[PDB]
């Protein structure tokens, strides 16, 4: 559930925990930024169409 | 071969032209035992394809590509495999995927014996008596991927051999291929994989980004070349 | 104690005039005067000043005079032209620091108790700021004992007002090259850092070659700071270090990788949409 | 007794007890007592909070100095058992006064914060800065010298 | 804005011409209309500097060699890079939309559909240029660093 | 005594040289922390510590000549990397 974060290991009956900054925030917003210009990438494609 | 290695492409070449020396390239490098190779260039080359039309230049190039990989010992998407113009084509490889996944040689044989003058006509009969006899390599794979600590006698098992020494003589032709990134350890006899390297904190990204950045920049420089203002004509 | 000292252009320029007209009358080598100017809670602003007579001998450290009746004349006629500057230092165009500078500041306290100096070298042969600023204080040593009054050094700076700046900006019709973007972030910097960083290493070779040799004494104030010099080199094989370097890299890097996709996407648009009006063009005229 | 507890090093308890143990507690007739640490219970509690409070300045130093230690040598210099040691650490972790990591496993008492990849690169940025400082502070010191030592 | 004047007798011309020099000018109508060429004349301003003023007017803008070579706290360049991608995001969304209009657009409706209104493309423009310039110099600041101190 | 890029002393060995037994080696170095004579920590799990700052101390000549010699080395370096980004980037820079 995500209380605190942190894992088992079994076996030898431990608990580790741990702090950890799961995402960058820039990586994300890179990703979505190269979606979108294949979007726009897409659009000119269909626009190149008129120079045919 | 020779004149390949001895003749520089043209950089400033149509993709259609790029699209078939891609594919000759990678059927040379596949008749001759370079498959990771042969798997780049011939990627290269569908991609490098007509999106809509040169169907049956993609059915050749993908029929190719999956005797390729099959060959390497991964397992071809099956997307691929019902596309509609590329549907029909492809069924004896698809069939041979299966078997090769589920690896029985009386099922490889059967569709051999069956689609045996279809592989000849397309031209890749060879390539699949290589793989008929290569097939383990899968296997050996999948363990690989499965597993990080196998005893020998286990991989035997599970690859259907016969006395361990056999299995370890095959993980070794495959370690040494560099198929699998293992290390055997007959002092207790299991095959160890080795470890996961933190491949950010390494310089490769910085190649990565520096390949596709230049190749921006000439993107953007060209095609500020391309413009012309006709007014003054 | 003084944070900063703000040194407007046109007082620059007004010790540029002194030094232009005392060296057409001839016969000098240093010019001294007075600068007015005003306080801002441990932020100095020297706005304006005046020439003063000043005369020394070239071979005594002993024999200089300065006009303070003049000083004080001319302060009275300032103060009647403009009361919100008040006496605030000297200044004097001497390349570096003389032997007479403690006698003249002392002289110059009784006008203003926090005097200033301002050194404004009107021939840099070097690549920086013309202005050094430093403060009289008490030293005391551990084992040079007597206490003596040394020159400390200020933070100075350059700023205007909009009227100065406007006319700084119309003089500098000289040599004009804005270019705000990486090309003047490499020139200002980079390059200039690292002559200046030149500069000052080169300087304390020099000392160090001449207290080799034995021209000058040993000081153990300098070996010290610069054994803390040394010390604060960094080590930049840690593996630690270069992880993290690497990583800082990549970071920027894809950054970078994006924004040339976005530009190459834009030159893209940029090409498409001039062959569109080119081809309208011509089918238009034909 | 105030230069100890303002001095940043460690004190033991049993010297503490045996210097100051009496006069901060029976006293003596030039010098009278106070009922800071009488024989009442109020005095009880307050010398366990004063060995109490003995014990978090030791933490606290042993803290400010050294990166690693180990439970055993803590207990040891604490003047603890092993057990006592961990239960006084946790709860001054707990309440936020200190900052450790007990690896139980291993037995270690961590007292380095994780280290950022921005928190190393401004450490180096910091010392870069404070050495081009020192450079022009030393360049400043030459030139007097110099205008002291070259004109005679 | 300045200007040098003096005056004219109450006669003929003011003034002899001997070149092209004063006729370079293009009188002001404000001037003009209060009184030039009639009851005074203007005079070319001219700016010439020694060496040492021209000297001291260029090196008034010059920085510390330390300002140079100092880098910028890592996590703030950090911050400033995430938030101008995520600016960046949103920037190309309208600029897909804007891409797909300009072919149902009158060539003269062109020109004022970017009046009060945002400009996808120019501000990609501008993120993009001050984006690779902080990068930049802060990576080879970085690298100039780590050779110089040692 | 250490170079600089070592300067990670370790408890055996301060011991042999201070002659006093392991377990002062770190009452020792904390009186030296303590008083500033030395900067840096101490990590009793792997017995040592890491020096960072030493007092400075007065040099004689050929110490003296040693530092000249360090400061050739570095300046011969920043001459170096001022030519190269110079050379580079001449065609922005002019």
């Amino acid at each position: 559930d995500k209380k605190f974060h942190g894992i088992l290991d079994q076996g030898e009956g431990v608990l580790i925990i741990f702090d950890e900054p799961p995402v960058d925030k820039t990586y994300e917003a890179a990703l979505e930024t190269i979606q979108n210009m294949s979007k726009v990438v897409d659009s000119l494609y269909n626009k190149a169409k008129k120079l045919t | 071969e020779k004149l390949v290695s001895k003749s520089v492409f043209p950089e400033q070449a149509n993709n259609n032209e790029w699209a078939r020396y891609l594919y000759y390239t990678g059927r040379i490098k596949a008749i001759q035992l370079e498959y990771s190779e042969a798997r780049r260039t011939m990627t290269n080359a569908l991609r490098k394809a007509p999106q809509h039309t040169a169907v049956g230049f993609k059915q050749t190039v993908h029929k190719l590509l999956i005797v390729v990989e099959l060959l390497l010992g991964e397992i071809p998407d099956r997307l691929q495999f019902r596309q509609p113009s590329l549907k029909r084509s492809l069924m004896p490889y698809f069939l041979l995927t299966q078997a090769v996944r589920t690896g029985n040689l009386a099922k490889f044989n059967q569709v051999l014996d069956q689609f045996g003058e279809k592989f000849q006509a397309d031209g890749t009969y060879t390539l699949i008596i290589r793989l008929r006899h290569n097939v383990i390599k899968t296997g050996v794979r999948m363990i690989s991927l499965s597993y990080s600590r196998i005893s020998l006698a286990d991989i035997a098992q599970k690859l259907q051999l016969d006395s361990p020494e056999d299995a370890e003589f095959i993980v070794a032709k495959a370690i040494r291929d560099g198929v699998i990134e293992a290390s055997i350890n007959h002092e207790k006899g299991y095959v160890q994989s080795k470890e996961m390297i933190d491949i950010y904190s390494t310089r490769e990204p910085q190649l990565a980004f520096h390949q596709r950045i230049s190749f921006c920049l000439d993107i953007h420089n060209m095609s500020v070349k391309a413009m012309r203002f006709p007014p003054k004509s | 104690a003084v944070q900063k000292v703000v040194v407007h252009p046109l007082v620059l320029l007004s010790v540029v005039d002194h030094f232009n007209r005392i060296g057409k009358v001839g016969n000098q080598k240093r010019v001294v005067g007075v600068l007015l100017g005003s306080w801002q809670k441990k932020v100095l602003d020297v706005s304006n000043s005046f020439a003063v007579p000043f005369d020394e001998d070239d071979k005594d450290d002993s024999v200089w005079f300065l006009d303070h009746d003049y000083l004080e004349n001319m302060y009275g006629m300032f103060k009647k032209v403009n009361a919100r500057e008040r006496i605030v230092g000297w200044y004097h165009t001497g390349p570096k620091l003389h032997k007479n500078d403690i006698a003249i500041n002392e002289l110059m306290k009784r006008y203003c108790p926090n005097s200033v100096l301002v050194i404004i070298d009107v021939k840099p042969k070097d690549l920086g700021l013309p202005t050094e600023a430093y403060i009289s204080v008490e030293e005391v040593h551990d084992d040079g004992t007597p206490t003596s009054k040394t020159f400390e050094h200020v933070t100075s700076e350059i700023g205007a007002e909009e009227a100065e700046e406007v006319g700084v900006e119309h003089l500098l019709r000289d040599i004009k090259d804005t270019t705000v973007g990486t090309l003047s972030q490499r020139i200002t910097n980079q390059v200039h850092g690292l002559k200046g960083l030149n500069s000052k290493l080169l300087d304390i070779r020099s000392y160090l070659e001449k207290v080799a040799t034995g021209k000058l004494p040993i000081n153990h104030q300098i070996i010290y700071q610069l054994q803390d010099v040394f010390n604060l080199l960094p080590d930049v094989s840690l593996q630690e270090f270069v992880k993290a370097f690497y990583l800082k890299t990549n970071d920027q890097m894809v950054v970078v990788y994006l924004a040339s996709l976005i530009r190459s996407v834009v030159a893209l648009h940029n090409l498409i949409n001039n062959k569109i009006a080119n081809r309208d063009a011509e089918k238009k005229e034909g | 007794l105030l230069k100890l507890f303002t001095t940043m090093e460690l004190m033991r308890w049993s010297t503490l007890v045996e210097d100051y143990g009496m006069e901060l507690r029976k006293g003596s007739l030039e010098s009278p007592a106070t009922d800071v640490f009488g024989s009442t219970e109020e005095g009880e509690k307050r010398w366990k909070d004063l060995k109490n409070r003995v014990v978090e300045h030791n933490i606290r130093i042993m803290a400010k100095y050294y990166t690693r230690i180990t439970m055993k040598r803590m207990a040891q210099l604490l003047d603890l058992s092993v057990d006592e040691s961990e239960a006084f650490l946790s709860n001054l972790v707990v309440n936020k006064t200190i900052f450790a990591k007990v690896d139980r496993l291993a037995g270690i008492i961590n007292f380095q914060r994780p280290k950022d990849p921005n928190n190393l690169l401004n450490d180096w940025s910091q010392k870069l800065n404070s050495l081009m400082s020192l450079v022009n502070k030393t360049t400043h010191l030459i030139a007097k010298e110099e205008m002291i030592h070259n004109l005679q | 804005v300045i200007d040098a004047f003096r005056l004219i007798n109450a006669n003929h011309e003011p003034r002899q011409t001997t070149s092209n020099l004063g006729h370079l000018n293009k009188p002001s109508i404000q001037a003009l209309i209060h009184g030039l060429n009639r009851h005074y004349y203007s005079i070319t301003i001219n700016y010439r500097k020694n060496e040492l003023e021209q000297k001291m007017l260029l090196n008034l803008h010059k920085k510390s060699w330390m300002e140079g070579l100092t880098l910028q706290d890592y996590s703030e360049h950090c911050k400033h890079n995430e938030s101008v991608v995520k600016e960046m995001l949103e920037l190309a969304k309208n600029y897909n939309k804007a891409v797909e209009e300009e072919d149902k657009m009158t060539p003269e409706q062109l020109a004022i559909k970017n009046v009060g209104k945002q400009d996808p493309k120019r501000h990609l423009e501008e993120h993009v240029d001050v984006l690779m310039t902080s990068n930049i110099v802060q990576c080879l600041a970085a690298m100039l660093d780590t050779v110089v101190f040692k | 005594t250490r170079p600089a890029n070592h300067r990670q002393l370790t408890f055996e060995e301060i011991a042999k040289s201070a002659k006093i037994t392991v377990n002062e080696v770190e009452l020792l170095v904390m009186k030296a922390l303590s008083v500033g004579l030395v900067k840096g920590s101490i990590d009793e799990v792997d017995k040592r510590v890491h020096m960072t700052w030493v007092q400075p101390r007065v040099l004689d000549l050929q110490q003296i000549k040693g530092m000249k010699d360090r400061l050739e080395f570095w300046c011969t370096d920043v001459k170096s990397m001022e030519m190269l980004v110079e050379h580079q980037a001449h065609d922005i820079l002019t």
